């Protein structure tokens, strides 16, 4: 009963209107759902801004006037000039009167701010549309009414407000640069009348909301208003004194002096910067005396939250980072404003200790902008020296684990302050340590925290005195570990103990019988039960080897042999207890060590013997499996075989170009098992159906399959020998994996096998061009059916598949050039497909790939197949590219779309394309691809954009085609057609703009 | 003796009691 | 937290999943510790499961002796049994549960817990 | 004791599949766009009893944008949504902020980066600094991942109940409660179950 109102055929019924909007608002359930279907389709019916004038005047519902506003809103972004002359004027008569009427009842100005608010932004939509060129009196008559009610003079500060918004900080996109610009230049001129009646208000009084008003419209007028206004009158005496005593004015009067902090001034004058100290000496008396002194705790007043604290705190923060990033060298010589500068850092200590994430991160970033600057600049450190001292101990208490960026900044700035003073930062460092040991700080959290913090400044003291710094630590570290009680408090200190010795790799490698004890400890602590301690073994163990690794690979004075041989020969003793992700780690780290080898003959022989375990195994099972594969069923078989692939993807992952020997060891027989595996797969399926590719013993068997296809890229994508790799890798490796993939059932193909073909067409692409072939024909037609229905399915083969077809385009575009015509036609539709998709990692890959083909087929020249190419393919690369630049679902891509866009333009006005790109009956004879080319265009987005005008298809594309070796013009262009196609009646002369 | 006692202190290390 | 008559005899992290029949897809219901909590009064053990940091129940019924725990298709570490009396979301409901965990010991570990609970259940 | 909520961003951000893993703990896979806005209840326990988020979550893409800020009339607190895999969530963020607060003036808003868990991160946390002259609180969230997904609520919560101290607690768990005509049927829905594998195989849990 409630779609009455939908019936534009009767009168609409104001009160039942009224009663719509109300369920909608205030109820709930299926009632409030269909009243908002309702409520919709009342609002999008084209013709429901006729009857916005009754609702406006006769409705008792404010909410109900706010979607009657929103209806006029539409209508006037989008269809203004549409509409005959004489309702663009009763319409702006309307919100003028009903604006005035809402000022003078005080009941409604102050109890329907939402209202007004809505009524003011309408009004500012129509001054964009018709202001100042048909309202050229507006300003003068906004002043002048401004002086008869205190209600207009507030609420003309609102319109000005939002004004100044629409014309300088939303324009950009919302209209054309044309058009923008008109605007500006418009405000621009009419400013000093706004700026004398904003002076006037802010110096006169008195009411509150009349002021709050008036300094928020200065806000935005501080974006684009020249400097003169700010320094050449008093304003900047009253934002920084009257009006940050009373807390109605000072949040607004804060953010005003922030943009103020970043104005465009001139650096020569001497009353200009005299200016500048002025007001930030005024703004800090008066948060001292009105606010709170600098002694003040801001952590507890932060953490209370009373009224708006937080958010002034916030904002004292962004006032005097901005400030002091851009003009502290004005108070740093004057011995006058040294008290100055120094409270003011204070207030930032203060406000550091603030237990608040990003509020941390925006001082932190001010911080490392200071210590930075006392690093390199001359004869400034001496001035921030309790400063520093402070800080120095702030950021070792708020330490974090090593946000990935957050810890990266700490480290960056505590080291700056180590080089500053280390001997401050050493004592505070081992007095928090002496507070560890004593008691009175102790926490899993905080001795956590202070290790990293000792660990971060690795590398910034001499040798010598970091040697005498890791012995205190490490001995009191050792001492606190040695005195608490409890695995678990036991733990936590061994644990960070081995982080600190892992972070000074300096001290380790010039004390071997030291760093030797290091390693024998994490062998102990891979055996140890409590969760966390092997993990933390493994990673120490790998992370130290990293830094040391020439350190194990050589014979150390009184050692029989290099500790490399040591750790293989109880490899099998040490990493028992480990899960097999850890003993991954733990051969991945020999490997690094056995890389450091350069004797041919001596790393091979370590390489041998670190892979021996893994080897037997390995023969074990081709023996075994192979005779008769049952066993590739046991789930036992299946974890062993996965976890001995993947001890061989460690090694080959820290080896590189070294593993070749123990991967011929081993290729011919895991290629076999690859296609056994696969046979089992698809017998599998055959035998359940395709809900066996979920069960685990298939998912076993693909992950054997997953694995050596890892093993191979890993080998291939750090081969130096690449003769080898065509030789001996390549051609058995196509014969295993491209017919099993093309034969196999969608759902029992591996994406992972395109990423390895990727791979191999990476390094070795431009010496297989039969290969690069073979793989096309067994990949190409097959995966693009799997992908070519939707945009969900196969998310994975969606992504592979397209980078496999980018590298094979750079590395082998003579692969192309071998498919049938209808093959060609299937990889340009492909290429398009993939335009379309709004996965960021296929439509970039598409666009990136039309872009390089058409590259590839101009350095061909005059030849029957570029030719050819142009006649079929042209247009169609023209035509997908507009549609996916004007259809608002691709919006990511719109760098890469003009680029191409402008590189298939390009060709046809630097004629070359040698063939008339129309058959000669289309066109009389002679006629010039460029003639042609704007014809195609404006007949093509004539009938995509029926609402647009010939005249502005005709000056876009005069515009477009001049402008297509400009890619920033070019672009502009492009913006501004896609603001004109939103809208009916574009002003053509626009697309001169430049 | 200073980084030979540390040495002989770290290969004291254990979790347990 | 009406936990305290109650006492813990086995403790899981575990995911809870429901079956959307009308949709032919498993559902996720809540992840966190999925708990035996024995009564001490009434004699009787139930399931009480808890998600992460919001803590609100997604499971909640009486390890009922006729339920049977059956594997499913796809996984080694799961178990899938119908319920007929849940009260995770207000009034006794009925749902085909599934519940996946770490690994298939803790998942075998259940088990062995399930029916330890159905045979206290039934005296 | 209940609060509006509006919650605003680009098409495809998550924001429903963020409110429904709040409401029913699923997660749901399809992007199924919302139209106009879906109105929820959403309850949580703290220690200074219960309080009740209405959620308005309105509609990301402009062809199914509805009555668009009329939905933010009479808001008390919002988040704003943008995906961290996509660059063009996180420059429209100021265009949703500047649409938010010309409805509404003084409401504690959330800014949320969603789908963290994707490896491919386009939007760094160094490039996101817009909360801060804005005043909003920030969180990085993934509805996938549950990272941080319930600290928007508790954040807001905090600041709409005026207690900085708000926890969220657990709630009271009832006793639960105690036919062969159903047997068959029940069995059914079983055998259907058993064959649909769960999803997810390869997860931590
Ligand atoms: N990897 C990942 N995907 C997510 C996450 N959250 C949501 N998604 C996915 O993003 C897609 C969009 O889903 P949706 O919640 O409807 O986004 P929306 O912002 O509500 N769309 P609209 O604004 O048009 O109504 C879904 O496919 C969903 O699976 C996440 O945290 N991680
Ligand atoms: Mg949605």
């Amino acid at each position: 009963s409630m779609e009455g109102i939908l019936d534009f055929s009767n009168d609409l019924d104001i009160a039942l209107l009224d009663q719509v909007v109300s369920t909608f608002y205030q109820g709930s359930g299926v009632q409030q759902k269909q009243a908002q279907e309702i409520l919709t389709k009342f609002q999008d019916n084209p013709d429901a801004w006729q009857k916005a004038d009754q609702i406006l005047q006769f409705s008792t519902n404010p909410q109900s006037k706010f979607i009657a506003l929103s209806i006029l809103d539409k209508l006037i972004t989008r269809k203004w000039k549409l509409l005959p002359n004489d309702h663009r004027i009763g319409i702006r008569n309307f919100v003028v009167g009903m604006i005035i009427s809402m000022c003078q009842d005080d009941e409604v100005f102050k109890t329907q701010k939402n209202l007004i608010n809505k009524s003011d932004l309408t009004l500012v939509q129509i001054l964009k549309q018709e202001w100042p060129q048909n309202w050229p009196e507006f300003i003068p008559e906004l002043i002048g009414s401004s002086s008869s009610s205190v209600n207009v003079c507030e609420n003309n500060m609102i319109v000005l407000k939002l004004l100044s918004e629409e014309v300088f900080d939303f324009s950009a996109e919302q209209m054309t640069q044309a058009k923008a610009l008109h605007l500006k230049n418009s405000m621009s001129k009419e400013f000093e009348q706004i700026f004398k009646l904003c002076f006037q208000v802010l110096e006169q009084g008195s009411s509150s909301s009349l002021i709050v008003a008036t300094l928020e419209s200065l806000l935005r007028y501080l974006h684009w208003i020249p400097y003169r206004y700010i320094y050449e009158t008093n304003i900047l005496e009253l934002l920084s004194t009257k009006f940050m005593t009373s807390p109605d004015t000072r949040a607004i009067t804060l953010k005003c002096l922030t943009e103020v902090s970043n104005l465009k001034i001139p650096q020569d004058n001497d009353l200009i910067k005299r200016q500048t100290v002025l007001f930030f000496q005024n703004t800090l008396q008066q948060i001292a005396t009105s606010v709170m002194p600098v002694t003040a705790d801001l952590k507890a007043t932060y953490a209370n939250a009373n009224g708006n604290d937080q958010s002034f705190l916030q904002d004292l923060a962004m006032f005097l980072t901005t400030y002091l990033a851009r003009n502290r060298a004005l108070l740093e010589s004057d011995e006058s404003l040294r008290e100055l500068l120094l409270n003011a850092h204070q207030y930032l200590i203060q406000l550091s200790k603030i237990e608040e994430r990003e509020l941390f991160k925006t001082t932190l970033d001010y911080w490392h902008n200071l210590v930075a600057d006392l690093f390199y600049e001359p004869l400034k450190k001496h001035i921030y020296e309790e400063i520093c001292s402070q800080l120095r101990l702030v950021i070792i208490e708020n330490m974090v684990r090593p946000t990935i960026q957050l810890y990266k900044s700490e480290r960056e700035v505590l080291v700056y302050l180590t080089h500053l003073n280390v001997i401050d930062t050493e004592e505070i460092m081992i007095s928090k340590l002496a507070r560890q040991i004593d008691g009175s700080e102790w926490s899993w959290h905080n001795i956590n925290t202070l290790s990293w913090a000792i660990g971060s400044i690795s590398g910034t003291m001499s040798e010598d005195t970091e040697k005498r710094f890791v012995v205190t630590v490490i001995k009191d570290l050792l001492g606190l570990c040695e005195q608490k009680r409890g695995k678990d408090n036991k733990a936590v200190v061994a644990s960070d103990i081995m982080y600190v010795v892992g972070q000074y790799p300096r001290f380790l490698k010039a004390h071997w019988n030291f760093l030797r004890t290091v390693i024998l400890k994490l062998f102990e602590f891979m055996h140890e039960t409590h969760e966390g301690v092997q993990d933390m073994a493994c990673d120490t163990f790998i992370k130290i080897v990293q830094k040391c690794k020439y350190h194990f690979v050589i014979q150390q004075p009184r050692e029989s042999e290099p500790f490399i041989q040591t750790i293989i020969r109880d490899i099998q003793k040490t990493t028992a207890d480990l899960q097999p992700q850890q003993v991954h780690t733990f051969y991945k780290a020999c490997g690094i060590i056995i890389s450091e080898e350069r004797s041919v003959a001596e790393r091979n022989r370590l390489l041998s013997d670190l892979m021996q375990l893994p080897n037997m195994a390995w023969d074990t099972i081709v023996e075994q499996s192979t005779a008769n594969p049952t066993l590739l069923l046991d789930s036992e078989t299946v974890k062993i075989i996965a976890n001995i692939i993947k001890t061989n993807v460690a090694v080959c992952t820290s080896m590189g170009a070294d593993f070749y020997p123990q991967l011929g060891h081993i290729y011919y027989n895991m290629l076999q098992l690859y296609r056994a595996v696969s046979s089992m797969i698809s017998a599998q399926v055959a035998a359940e159906g395709l809900i066996a590719t979920k069960t685990p013993k298939v998912r076993g068997l693909r992950t054997i399959k997953k694995e050596i296809l890892k093993l191979v890229e890993t080998y291939i994508s750090k081969a130096r020998n690449l003769d080898d790799v065509v030789k001996v890798l390549v051609e058995p490796l196509l014969n295993a994996v491209l017919e099993d993939y093309m034969n196999n059932v969608p759902d029992a193909r591996d994406a992972e096998v395109l990423n390895c073909m990727t791979t191999v067409v990476e390094k070795v692409g431009h010496m297989i061009p039969q290969g690069v072939i073979l793989i096309l024909q067994s990949v190409f037609e097959c995966t693009l059916d799997m992908i070519n229905k939707d945009f969900t399915e196969y998310p994975e083969h969606r992504v592979e598949f397209y980078k496999l077809l980018k590298v094979i385009n750079e590395k082998s575009f003579a692969a192309f050039l071998e498919l049938p015509p209808a093959a060609f036609k299937l990889f340009v539709d492909a290429i398009c497909w993939a335009f379309k998709h709004n996965n960021r990692d296929v439509e970039v890959n598409g666009l990136q790939i039309a872009l390089d083909l058409v590259k590839n087929i101009e350095r061909m020249g005059n030849v029957p197949f570029a030719n050819e190419f142009h006649k079929n393919y042209f247009f169609i690369f023209v035509s997908e590219t507009f549609f996916v630049l004007t259809d608002s679902d691709h919006k990511s891509g719109f760098s890469k779309q003009a680029l191409l866009l402008m590189k298939l333009i390009s060709l046809v006005y630097d004629n070359k394309i040698s063939v008339p790109l129309y058959q000669e009956a289309e066109v009389p004879q002679g006629t010039s691809n460029q003639v042609y080319l704007s014809q195609y265009l404006a007949n093509m987005l004539s009938n995509a954009f029926p609402h647009l005008t010939s005249e502005q298809i005709a000056s876009f594309l005069s515009a477009l085609t001049k402008q297509c070796k400009d890619l920033v013009v070019f672009k502009g262009t492009l913006r501004d057609f896609l603001v004109q196609i939103k809208e009916v009646g574009g002003d053509p002369t626009d697309y001169l703009f430049a | 003796t200073n980084l030979e006692a540390l040495q002989k202190k770290l290969e004291e290390l254990e979790l347990d009691e | 937290t009406m936990e305290e008559d109650e006492e813990v005899l086995y403790k899981v992290r575990a995911k809870l999943f429901r079956f959307d029949a009308d949709a032919k897809e498993w559902k996720e219901r809540g992840t966190g510790d999925c708990k035996f909590l024995k009564n001490k009064k009434t004699n009787k053990v139930r399931i009480l499961m808890r998600r992460d940091k919001t803590l609100k129940i997604c499971a909640n019924h009486i390890i009922a002796p006729e339920y049977t725990l059956k594997p499913n298709v796809g996984s080694d570490r799961s178990w899938v049994y119908a319920c007929t009396a849940d009260i995770a979301e207000g009034e006794a409901e009925a749902f085909t549960f599934a519940i996946r965990f770490g690994s298939k010991e803790n998942a075998d570990k259940f088990k062995e817990e399930f029916e330890k609970a159905q045979e206290i259940n039934k005296k | 004791v209940q609060f509006k909520l509006v919650l605003v961003g680009d098409g495809g951000t998550g924001k429903t599949t963020f409110v429904k893993r709040h409401l029913t703990g699923e997660f749901e896979k399809k992007y199924v766009a919302t139209l106009g806005v879906e109105v929820h209840p959403l309850v949580f326990h703290t220690n200074r009893g219960p309080i009740k988020f209405n959620v308005w979550d309105t509609a990301g893409q402009e062809k199914f944008g509805g009555l668009r800020d009329g939905y933010y009339i009479q808001a008390q607190c919002a988040i704003i949504m943008f995906d961290v895999t996509s660059r063009v969530t996180y420059k429209n963020v100021p265009n949703w902020h500047r649409d938010l607060v010309r409805v509404c003036e003084n409401i504690p808003i959330v800014l949320c980066g969603n789908k963290v868990d994707i490896k491919d991160r386009k939007v760094k946390a160094k490039s996101i600094v817009f909360h801060r002259k804005k005043n909003l609180q920030y969180y990085d969230i993934s509805a996938k991942s549950n990272y941080n997904f319930e600290k928007p609520f508790l954040w807001l919560a905090r600041k709409l109940i005026g207690d900085p101290n708000l926890e969220f607690v657990a709630m009271p768990a009832l006793a639960p409660p105690e036919d062969p005509a159903l047997a068959a049927q029940y069995e059914h829905d079983l055998e259907v179950a058993q064959t649909t594998a769960l999803p997810d195989e390869d997860d931590d849990l």
